[PDB]
């Protein structure tokens, strides 16, 4: 088992890059989601006031 | 006019912006820009409320005037 760890150890860097992927990617639907809740922040909570 | 056209053409510029660069400082900006334009949208109909309270006045006195002949004359008739 410690010899399949030392073969993936090549495989290491692209799943590190894929990690960044995924990061940056969630962090732009978080973005989209954060957008619509700030404009029905807006719509529901300022103007009716 | 002018409040609403720019209402609509933001809302295509935060598009533009959800288009391009979603992380840009720009769309808090943006998203506080609307939200000042939205402001003024009530602002300034608010301020059709007193005239048209001072409005309804006259009309009132108006057909308060009118009912007021129109008795005077049914009166008469009779």
């Amino acid at each position: 088992r410690l010899l399949a760890l030392v073969k993936w150890a090549n495989n290491a860097g692209k799943v590190e890059k894929c990690a960044m992927i995924s990061s940056f990617l969630d962090q732009q639907a978080i973005l989209f989601v954060d957008t619509a809740d700030r404009l029905a922040s807006l719509a529901r909570d300022a103007l009716v006031h | 006019r002018k409040l609403n056209m720019s209402i609509l053409i933001n809302f295509l510029d935060l598009l533009d912006i959800l288009i391009r660069s979603p992380g840009s400082i720009k769309r808090e900006e943006k998203l506080e820009d609307l939200k000042l334009l939205f402001v003024h949208v009530h602002h300034l109909i608010n301020e059709y409320r007193p005239h048209q309270a001072r409005e309804t006045l006259r009309v009132m006195m108006e057909v308060q005037k009118r009912q007021r002949l129109e008795t005077a004359e049914r009166f008469q008739k009779h």
